[PDB]
């Protein structure tokens, strides 16, 4: 059972920056991996295409996935607006980790973050479900547009996305 | 020119720190939850017939980062200590917040206002008398507010400015 792979084509104020690909750990977190996979293909009629990375904090992470409100508060999963924390087997071990954003226990939706550093204090609180495969330097390049509180200085969008 | 006052809004997650600040600054309320990292705002206001400039720091209630509050408590001149009237734990967190401010300022006399927010909601769990008594024991004002209806929002921030003024001129 090969873990699935998805891609984002990132744009900065509408101009291409490059492609990031992710391995999704369906072997360990199948429900969370499947949510992200389906949102990347848009096959449920909604998903990540066209949404932005609303919070980028250099030294820590790039966060996105709010495709319902486009303001950092929204998003929804393929299972409903929220779903439970599947497990905390995998840890935030370093740059490239892909993990679920949440507003407390059992509130996963569609928002996610990509680590640009090890963020060990998030272990046990956010569900890790994937990692960057290709294009980590694109994620690093996205940090150029972040700030201390995460507000971005350019519109960082997922211009296209899908499954490889 | 006009005097600038450095205000800092503190309290547990979800009590309404951001909703109160955005009501003050931008005159609106949305019920969406956008948990704060850290935000700064500016607004000029007339208080007691004089114009002054409010510089407001809206802080995160995240318990995980409680050891990173010290730098902003050092720079802040006065503190809005916010709890929600329907959240007993947020009221119990108040003591811990005030104690932290006292330690960083190394003073028992720090400009501060106790704010009981969400007073538009039924099923209150923290009684007004219980909160007035605690503010009485601290020697600071207590104001009940609603970021949703705007009740007490201006009064909370203006009262804190008056407290800072009195402390500076003491
Ligand atoms: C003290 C200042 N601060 C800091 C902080 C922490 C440090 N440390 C240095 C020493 N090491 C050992 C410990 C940490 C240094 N510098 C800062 C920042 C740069 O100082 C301004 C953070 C933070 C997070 C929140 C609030 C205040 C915060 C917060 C507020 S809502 C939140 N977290 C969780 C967030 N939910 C949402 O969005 C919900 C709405 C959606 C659905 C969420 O799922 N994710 C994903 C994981 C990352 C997290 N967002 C986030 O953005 O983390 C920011 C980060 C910088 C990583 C941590
Ligand atoms: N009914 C009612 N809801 C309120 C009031 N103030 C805030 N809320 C709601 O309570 C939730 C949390 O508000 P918010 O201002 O984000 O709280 P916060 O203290 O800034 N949270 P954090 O520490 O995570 O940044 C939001 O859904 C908001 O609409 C109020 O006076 N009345
Ligand atoms: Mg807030």
């Amino acid at each position: 059972m090969v873990n699935p792979t998805v891609f984002f084509d990132i744009a900065v104020d509408g101009e291409p920056l490059g492609r990031v690909s992710f391995e999704l750990f369906a072997d360990k977190v199948p429900k969370t991996a499947e949510n992200f996979r389906a949102l990347s293909t848009g096959e449920k009629g909604f998903g990540y295409k066209g949404s932005c990375f609303h919070r980028i904090i250099p030294g820590f992470m790039c966060q996105g996935g709010d495709f319902t409100r486009h303001n950092g508060t929204g998003g929804k999963s393929i299972y409903g607006e929220k779903f439970e924390d599947e497990n905390f087997i995998l840890k935030h071990t370093g740059p490239g980790i892909l993990s679920m954003a949440n507003a407390g226990p059992n509130t996963n939706g569609s928002q996610f973050f990509i680590c640009t550093a090890k963020t060990e204090w998030l272990d046990g609180k956010h569900v890790v479900f994937g990692k960057v495969k290709e294009g980590m330097n694109i994620v690093e390049a996205m940090e150029r547009f972040g700030s201390r509180n995460g507000k971005t200085s350019k519109k960082i969008t997922i211009a296209d996305c899908g499954q490889l | 020119s006009m005097t600038e006052y450095k205000l800092v809004v503190v309290g547990a997650c979800g009590v309404g720190k951001s909703a109160l600040t955005i009501q003050l600054i931008q005159n609106h309320f949305v019920d969406e939850y956008d948990p704060t990292i850290e935000d700064s705002y500016r607004k000029q206001v007339v208080i007691d017939g004089e114009t002054c400039l409010l510089d407001i720091l809206d802080t995160a209630g995240q318990e995980e980062y409680s050891a990173m509050r010290d730098q902003y408590m050092r720079t802040g001149e006065g503190f809005l200590c916010v709890f929600a009237i329907n959240n007993t734990k947020s009221f119990e967190d108040i003591h811990h917040y005030r104690e932290q401010i006292k330690r960083v300022k190394d003073s028992e006399d720090v400009p501060m206002v106790l704010v009981g927010n969400k007073c538009d909601l039924p099923s209150r769990t923290v009684d007004t008398k219980q909160a007035q008594d605690l503010a009485r024991s601290y020697g600071i004002p207590f104001i009940e507010t609603s970021a949703k209806t705007r009740q007490g929002v201006d009064d909370a921030f203006y009262t804190l400015v008056r407290e800072i003024r009195k402390h500076k001129e003491k």
